[PDB]
DNA sequence: CACAGTGATGCAAA
DNA sequence: CACAGTGATACAGCC
DNA sequence: TTTGCATCACTGTGCGCCGCAGGCCAGATCCAGG
DNA sequence: CCTGGATCTGGCCTG
DNA sequence: CCTGGATCTGGCCTG
DNA sequence: GGCTGTATCACTGTGCGGCGCAGGCCAGATCCAGG
């Protein structure tokens, strides 16, 4: 495990916390920047470039079939091979959630330059409603497919909010939603082992299974060590969906997931307490029926990282992290954050 | 012996601290023996009448998304915000009124001055029509607001003040409508309310809106409804009519969906580009609006035509985000006179140094001429040289004589008269936008404002096309398009600016300076209690007694 | 109803304008109907008893050079320099009083206390023995005094400020010399009396000159005299000591003809140059002294040995330049706090990053140990991270606490024990010189600053060699050498400190802009009587009648 | 009259008004630098060099045996021909004046860089008192030279001068001394021709005499237009000094004197009124008994130097005049003066 | 060991 | 046509 | 009931300087392929 | 083929 | 031997 | 006669942003030209 220490250009002030790096055909992109998209990137989706530890941010055009999304500042985001990113959910720069469903697909592609399709989605049926730190994950099932949502934070009901605790959050739902990207519905699931509300998890994607692990509740506020297997069947009839509780989970909150191997899938990063984090690491190996959850060596952290309170970041898709550090005390300008690239 | 109204108004009118007050008030008891003035809980008691928070009222339908609560006074200005360590971080400080209770303080303060007028305008006592109020909101990043030591949030340096100016207050009687209320001073600080404080950049828009949205939720809740309110006994009605012109370009910009200023798309009231801005300069209509720019970044947003980037950007005006705080299209007089003002410095600038015949020049060039023009400003005018443009510099530099003054360093004669012919325009024209009522003080100068503009535009086109072929400044285009549009509709430039905005600038570092707690965790619910007081409009009287 | 001088009191101790009160004034009589204040006429008439020109005093001899009115106020700074176009131009807008007149009005407005305090002593009120007066001068440049619009000069934004503080009073009464009169606080604005304002740079020699040879002209003529003054209906007398503590070290070296701060030799007291002061560090005397400059200057330029410039430089130690104001060897605290805070500062960031096994480093690293201490100290002491250090970020950095802060971000325990020997021997030092009587408050902490300091001295060479080992800086030499002979000398060091001219400073900012005309014939006139009126004892002694 | 504008480098703040060029083997050099003299040139004296319109001031030291001496803000100068510099008074930078006689000379001349001879002359005898704005020339008559000094601006006297008013300034008395080199000694002369003082005047020297014209008084504070011809003879008995007063003078104070052909003067620069500036030249052609002084064509004078209000400068020695014009406001750095030169064919 | 505020709160005294 | 000071002076009104 | 005074963690005066920040747009500038 | 000085340049002391 | 775009760079609008 | 009130004078500030820098001194590279 190698951490090393990335300089980024003259657009250091794009990247926020909550931003999320695509793969596409081995090149990494970036969406989600801070405020709305400026005339040198009218469509918010740069070229996330790193190379002698350098970044440069280049901007990426859409088609003339493109719809124009705003920066979603905590979306739900997973690859679905023909291959495409789903993203869910996530606040608009306005503080707004939104519900809509955005299908990032290239359309064109030449030397070093990529052009994408975005493509929004209608969802009838058991819509879920607005809301952010979610996750979604695709599931096949003799020859069909199918997205599974899990809920996540949202705002309260409009019969409930008032102007005093307008900014006020509420954990969703614990129902599961079904997600069809063929026809654009949506069937939400009731299932009795899942009671608590959870937000900010990390979800495994197996062929038929949803492992979701940790998360963090907000009406108990802690963040439980529970691990449930969602195993979804797809007959010609209506879908059965069954949750399982499985002891091994592990007590985490806003983690970074990569796959580093076929199978194997490493935890880095994310919070056990709200003053402690955590600098631990955890190996997932999956297999056809049991996981299992290791311990792998702990990584060179620096003297900044260690000290720090926050973190934030996402994968980059070649088994290597981008993680951010809040910088010198932001100030006037001369980098408000300290960004890192981790090697697995 | 005095009463505690009078000692808290005496006070807080002659900027008097609580430190201070009490060692006035222990030498004059300790030595004069009686006790003249009253101790600080008295006067602390006393000022609950006048805060937020205090009188019954009622909402009819009740609002939207608001509690019908009536003893809210200072609340939180994050709303409920969530400060957890997995979500996205806050640095903010930030305290604020409700606005209905802030709106009904300012009320029972105007009461007397309500039914004074109701009195003077020849009507009746006990009418409780519906009392339509106008009120002016205004908003203003400041810089340079050196944060505290001590436990708290790793908060920026700067701060941003939301606030809003009871304007005209009228009344249904018959037919017409009447007038029981205008405000003589609009520009001043004594009259403009604080009602929210916040401590972060104006640029960073996450904190702005998650800030500024629940006072967008309240006023859209009350722009559908009408108040009731008990006044001398007697329950009245009041409709209310919001108008936010107490902004500058940018922040129209920022909170409009539009582009910054440096773009092809410039004015803020139309949709001209800047090449044929500076080919009509004269002919232009206010088309822009809150509801046009919702559309329009709903057409860039979910992009229905099938067009690329640059097709879209034209099919939609610049509108490239969502707005989310509905301002009046107009034009800010302060900003608008010193845009002008720097505009005319550069144009001397460049009329002494034979740019018109020697179209090429170094930077020392450029600097000696500056140098020239500052050394005589300072020889004539009495005008030390300043980096950034003032009002008073620009009210001193737009003058004749200062005309003259440039002209003694000038060669030639034609441009002596091109210059003359210029400042003679744009003293022809400024009166209309400066004074608060131009139909009554100065009706000459409103009738021959497009002559003038077109006269103005000529000469730019013609004398000074070395500086104005293919380009014009923001301003000057507002200047010569549409400003009779803005007098036809509102009546008034000038008396709606944001000048008052920035005299409670003014006021804002004084308050956080001597007359609050040097708290982190503090300052804000201080300075936003005493900035309320000061403007209390019932304190104010009783400092004018003499002349009663 | 109250006596005028009473409401001048009010009006002046509690930061009112003439506007202002007059509002208050207008409000009380229209709405109680009686006069509870009184008009500003009349305050303006009992405000000239307390203002200089008033009372009538004798010199005995006469002074040399100096006038013998008595009714002499506000004159003009400049004190006729020529201002047409064939001279030296002026550039600056100066009022001031006269030095004999400020001190007698000075000495007439504490009547009250000198008798009371010679009725504690159990002395006798008739006494006219020779009283001695010792004052604490000081001056100080300020900037960011911004130009004002209108006809006059070409007047820089800056401006200088001389002032004084009569700082206790004796008579000679037995064989003892007893005191009557001691300053309770020394540091405060309430007893800094303004005499000279003027609007210039302090780098400007030949203004600062010109401006400031009268007042050094009337001190001289008062140093070798001596003054008759009707105090209580008995002429009392009265003789003059002058000490001028209140400059930094930056003014002291331009004005007492010394090189500047960056020189080969870095004491003002004494003769060392870095390098031996960065080998001995404790064993130094203070020689240097106004007539031994005056001396070295005339050797400098009569050159009567036939040298080169280097051996001159040698004979003569840096005296290149004539000496104008006469200055005691004493050392600023303020300035000493904030110099040694910086300086420990840096050893911080310096033992952050471990130069002491990496010599070698680029500037990005050091700012990113910089970043690491900025961030560290937000968190755990609650600093905020400042760019110019100050007094009050000296006083929350000089604490135990703090270097347990720092020692969890450095990883060896070595550098914990020496850093934390470190400000231990460092607050083991600072009440000796941050103290106004160490000799009663801290003498066991007094009796062994030699010990502590050669033990910091030696903790210096060893353990952190890597900074000190062929320079060091100029306020640990003169925290480390010194103040035992200042101590020994003085009694005190803190209470000559110019801690009182810079809450001066902010007096006249606030007076500049708050009680004064907006002119710039006008302004130095109001702030000077202002900033005399708010010093005045007699009105101070009005605003603590609750006793 | 080329009129052409100076760049200076990294040492702008040292020029002051008042400063003095004196001229060696054809090389220009400095003194009188605002400010004691620093660390980079510890003795004040600088070697004044333009070429390509770049000013750089390189340090000049002095000789072992010298005296290192205070820059003086308004000296008398004077050349002496080894060929040798006479100044005497001038303003000390705690603005005090002084009475001492500098003798600058060449000590020693290398490839480029020249060490200067400093010495400290004794005056003994009728001295003049400290004073400054003055003048003094060197008179050859029958083999013999003598030192013609005529009055300037003095502070008041000691039994006279008082605190309220100790920047004030007063005119000398219009004595005449004559300055013997040899031995230091000075003798004062008072003639009924000169009744007022003078200060700022121009000094033109011919073999005998001394032409003075111009200047200004104190007293009736005027600018007069008289001109006076002190001729001294020198026999083995005492010195004879004889004024006379000429017509043709002109109205002129603080004006520039340059020598651009053999008997043959320029005067350049000056103040006419307080607020009027003199922008006109005068050509001034002596001969062996009469002078004249007749019009020569203005010089093309830029626009920051007409709506001036002050200047200064002095004579490099090559025909070429050296002046100033205060920096176009100053925002406290960026060069606070504006630098040019002139040249006279 | 700078020092005179800065305002709300709490508790003792009148 | 920003507006509420900033303080000394001068003159009118009044007791 | 109404007065009076302690208590709490902080403030400022302790130095400088010039055009900047932010964003947009058209013209050089250059590097490699139709 | 040195090499002996002129001369930038960056670091360090006080503000 | 072009030449067709990527891409710096400086000037101009509002604060 | 003396005390009180009010106009007059030409100006103030809030209207924007940043980082270390200014001044001086001294030692160490750095470079250019004479044997
Ligand atoms: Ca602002
Ligand atoms: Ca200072
Ligand atoms: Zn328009
Ligand atoms: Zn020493």
């Amino acid at each position: 495990m190698s951490l090393q220490m990335v300089t980024v250009g003259h657009n250091i002030a794009l990247i926020q916390p909550g931003f999320s790096l695509m793969n596409f055909d081995g090149q990494v992109f970036f969406f989600g920047q801070k405020g709305w998209p400026k005339r040198s990137c009218p469509t918010g989706v740069f070229h996330f470039d790193i190379k002698q530890n350098h970044l440069k941010l280049k901007p990426a055009i859409f088609s003339k079939d493109s719809c124009y999304l705003p920066p979603l500042r905590y979306p739900a985001t997973c690859s679905y091979k023909k291959h495409q990113y789903i993203i869910h959910g996530g606040k608009t720069p306005n503080n707004e959630l939104s519900d809509k469903i955005y299908i990032m697909s290239v359309a064109c592609k030449n030397n070093k330059k990529v052009t994408f399709r975005c493509t929004e989605k209608d969802l009838v049926g058991d819509v879920p409603e607005p809301r952010y730190g979610h996750s979604i994950d695709v599931v096949y099932s003799r020859g069909k497919s199918m997205g599974v949502l899990f809920g996540g934070r949202s705002y309260m009901p409009s019969t409930q909010r008032t102007t005093e605790k307008w900014n006020s959050v509420a954990d969703c739902l614990p129902h599961v939603f079904l997600i069809d990207f063929e026809f654009g519905c949506a069937t939400s699931y009731i299932l009795p082992e899942l009671q608590d509300g959870l937000s900010f998890h990390v979800s495994i994607a197996r062929n038929d299974t949803v492992y979701i692990l940790g998360g963090h509740s907000l009406a108990s506020n802690i963040r439980p060590a529970n691990l449930y297997r969602i195993r979804v069947d797809l007959p010609l009839g209506t879908p059965a969906v069954n949750c399982t509780v499985l002891p091994g989970g592990i007590s985490v909150s806003s983690a970074i997931l990569t796959q580093t191997n076929n199978d194997e899938f490493v935890i880095v990063g994310g919070y056990q307490l709200e003053n402690q984090k955590r600098m631990v690491c955890s190996l997932v190996s999956l297999g056809d029926n049991t996981i299992e959850i290791s311990e792998m060596e702990t990584p060179d952290w620096t003297s900044d990282i260690k000290h720090s309170k926050i973190w934030f970041g996402s994968n980059m898709g070649n088994g290597t992290i981008f993680l951010g550090i809040p910088g010198d005390n932001k100030q006037a300008m001369s980098e408000a954050f300290y960004f890192y690239t981790l090697r697995c | 012996g005095l009463q505690p109204a009078v000692c808290l108004a005496i006070r807080v009118n002659t900027f008097l601290s609580c430190s201070q007050y009490h060692k006035m008030y222990r030498t004059v008891k300790a030595i004069t023996g009686r006790q003249i003035f009253q101790p600080l809980h008295a006067l602390r008691n006393a000022e609950k009448v006048l805060l937020p928070g205090y009188h019954p009222f009622e909402w009819q339908p009740p609002l939207k998304n608001v509690s019908s609560r009536t003893d809210v006074g200072i609340i939180d200005g994050l709303s409920g915000l969530a400060s957890s360590v997995d979500e996205y971080p806050v640095d903010t400080i930030a305290k604020r009124f409700r606005y209905d209770s802030a709106l009904v303080s300012a009320l029972m303060d105007m009461e007397e001055d309500i039914l004074e007028g109701m009195r003077s305008q020849d009507l009746d006592d006990y009418l409780n029509g519906p009392f339509t109020v106008v009120v002016k909101e205004s908003c203003d990043g400041m810089g340079d607001v050196s944060e505290k030591h001590g436990s708290g949030p790793a908060v920026p340096e700067k701060a941003v003040r939301f606030s809003f100016t009871v304007m005209r207050i009228t009344i249904e009687h018959g037919s017409q409508n009447v007038k029981v209320f205008e405000e003589p001073k609009p520009n001043s600080e004594l009259c403009c309310k604080p009602l929210c404080l916040m401590l972060a950049d104006e640029s960073d828009h996450e904190t702005l809106t998650a800030i500024l949205s629940p006072l967008i939720a309240e006023r859209e809740a009350m722009k559908s409804s009408e108040l009731t309110l008990e006044m001398g006994g007697i329950p009245r009605t009041f409709k209310f009519i919001f108008r936010g012109t107490g902004y500058d370009e940018k922040l129209v910009r920022e909170v409009e969906g539009l582009e910054a200023s440096g773009s092809v798309y410039i004015c803020t009231l139309c949709d001209t580009t800047r090449l044929e801005a500076s080919q009509n300069l004269v002919f232009h209509s206010i088309t822009r609006s809150h509801a046009e720019n919702l559309q329009r970044y709903e057409v860039w947003r979910s992009n229905p035509y099938h067009e690329s980037v640059e097709e879209l950007r034209d099919r939609v005006k610049g509108v490239s985000a969502k707005p989310f705080i509905e301002t009046v299209p107009s034009i800010d007089a302060l900003h608008c006179d010193i845009g002008n003002a720097a505009e005319f410095y550069k144009i001397f600038q460049l009329e002494i140094g034979e740019v018109y015949k020697h179209p090429n020049a170094s930077k020392e060039e450029r600097k000696r001429w500056q140098a020239t023009l500052d050394k005589h400003l300072r020889k004539r005018m009495n005008l030390k040289p300043i980096m950034r443009m003032n009002g008073n510099f620009a009210r001193k530099l737009m003058t004749q004589e200062t005309v003259d003054a440039v002209c003694e360093l000038i060669p030639s004669e034609e441009r002596h008269e091109a210059l003359r012919e210029l400042m003679d325009l744009y003293l022809k024209m400024k009166p209309v936008w400066r004074s608060s009522c131009p139909a009554k003080e100065c009706p000459e100068s409103l009738c021959q404002y497009s002559f003038n503009s077109q006269r103005f535009a000529e000469l730019l086109s013609t004398k000074f096309k070395y500086r104005y072929e293919g380009k014009i400044t923001n301003y000057f285009h507002k200047t010569l398009a549409h400003v009779p549009e803005i007098i036809e509709r509102d009546g008034s430039i000038g008396a709606w600016a944001s000048e008052g905005n920035q005299s409670g600038n003014k006021l804002f570092r004084r308050f956080r300076k001597m007359n609050a707690r040097q708290s982190k965790c503090y300052e804000m619910e201080d300075v936003l209690k005493h900035h309320w007081l000061y403007t209390s409009k019932y304190l104010q009287k009783f400092m004018n007694a003499h002349n009663a």
